[PDB]
């Protein structure tokens, strides 16, 4: 699995 | 919903023109209209934009796609109905179930899209609560969006400009059908003001700055 460039934000 | 942006572009120069955090003292509580809070927002999004392009979702579940070909795939909160908008803005309307060959690529990316959302990113405003009739409302789709070194700026097919700001978390929904600003802050709390009322009695010196930067932005769309 190829990351995006950019992604809104992440679950923690 | 086409000519939308010209009205947003006036209001955000009506507000801006006031200098609203200069005022002798601000009561920007005043200003506030829950009965304008928006329909429709973007609560997730992924740039893959190098291949395939932007996918993202709505405050409904519903997930949508921005291909690199200017193309559109809305997939409704149902996980069946689609919506397939054409580069020349021509909407279609199919199902997962009975769907053409010819968008068996795009719903397989769709489909990637909308698990990667859901497995790794936060919902945007997970705690507002819909409206009575609000359900019935035409679904709207992403048009255009850009990013900035700041932000990225996105624009719904409803007249709707989004802007996310990456360095603070915090975000302006701007509606020009409702002349309202949605601005959710750093504690992620959600205010919606009326855009006539922030001239009256003003804003702080945060909000104040990116409604300035929202004008700039706007101008920006309607160049393109």
């Amino acid at each position: 699995a190829t990351p995006p460039t950019l992604s809104s934000t992440v679950l923690i | 919903v086409d000519c939308h942006l010209s009205d947003m572009l006036q209001q955000l120069h009506s507000v801006n023109a006031s200098k609203p955090s200069e005022r002798g003292l601000v009561r920007q509580e005043e200003a506030e209209d829950p009965a304008c809070i928006p329909i429709f927002w973007v609560s997730k999004w992924v740039d893959y934009s190098d291949k395939y392009g932007l996918g993202y979702q709505l405050c409904d579940n519903s997930v949508g796609v921005l291909f690199n070909d200017s193309t559109r795939l809305i997939l409704y909160n149902d996980g069946d109905s689609l919506q397939y908008i054409e580069r020349d803005g021509t909407e279609s309307y199919l199902t997962v179930s009975s769907h053409p060959n010819s968008l068996m690529k795009k719903i397989t990316l769709l489909k990637y899209f909308r698990n990667y959302m859901s497995e790794h990113l936060l919902k945007a405003g997970a705690n507002i609560t819909p409206r009575e009739g609000d359900e019935l409302a035409r679904l709207p789709y992403l048009r255009t969006w850009f990013r900035t070194r700041s932000a990225i700026i996105l624009h719904l097919s409803n007249g709707s400009v989004q802007i996310n700001f990456f360095q603070d978390h915090t975000k302006l929904i701007l509606c020009p059908l409702m002349a309202a600003v949605t601005y959710i802050d750093e504690k992620r709390d959600f205010r919606t003001y009326r855009l006539s009322l922030l001239e009256e009695y003003g804003c702080c010196k945060e909000l104040a700055s990116r409604l300035r930067y929202a004008r700039t932005m706007v101008d920006k769309l309607l160049s393109s």
